């Protein structure tokens, strides 16, 4: 499971800004707005530091909370 | 709580990795808080109210984890 | 109004990050995924995405960009 799945709740046009910031991170394969309110970003990639990502989001977009970290599997 | 009659989660399957087998739903006093997908016969770490919980999936997408009081996350089949 | 899937091939020589940022910031976008073994294609899903402007943007600010797919 070399690839990580990270789900982040963001106070969120903040959606486009939050999406651009995460999309621009090194190792990213995908970003997706998920949940019924589209108030979550799921990122899949390699060598992504969730702590740096949450910090980037909080200084740039607004409140953000790590919700889910799992591996992908083959 | 009843998963047969819960609206399918808003999901995105990354094309570069296998499709996750399970939908999941998080409740606090039965009031749906959250949802998403997960791999069966697997595991994830999830923020469940105050606490990080290491949730195990069996191959029928059943989810075991030490959930804080008044919280649960339940798993199931994707079409 | 209809759920659209758009695949765009982009030159991208870290032009990947700039490209993913741009698409990810476009109106109506729900998801952006690097696809193909060489991760040289962007797959975009959403509602009300304009593929003509998206392509114009990518050519203007990242380089050669080609429409491979539009479906709904």
């Amino acid at each position: 499971g070399l690839k990580q799945k990270i789900v982040i709740k963001v106070a969120m046009n903040c959606r486009s800004k939050a999406m651009a910031l995460v999309a621009s991170t090194g190792g990213v394969d995908s970003v997706a707005l998920v949940g019924d309110l589209r108030d979550k970003i799921e990122v899949v990639g390699y060598g992504i530091d969730p702590i740096k990502l949450i910090s980037a989001l909080r200084k740039k977009v607004g409140d953000a909370e790590l919700l889910q970290v799992s591996q992908a599997k083959e | 709580i009843d998963l047969s009659r819960e609206r399918d989660p808003n999901f995105f399957d990354n094309p570069g990795i296998p499709v996750p087998e399970c939908f999941w739903f998080m409740f606090k006093n039965n009031v749906r808080q959250d949802d998403g997908t997960c791999y069966s016969s697997w595991k994830m770490d999830m923020k469940v109210g105050p606490n990080w919980v290491h949730i195990k999936s069996d191959d029928n997408c059943n989810l075991s984890g030490d959930f804080p009081p008044g919280w649960i996350v339940l798993g199931k089949k994707r079409p």
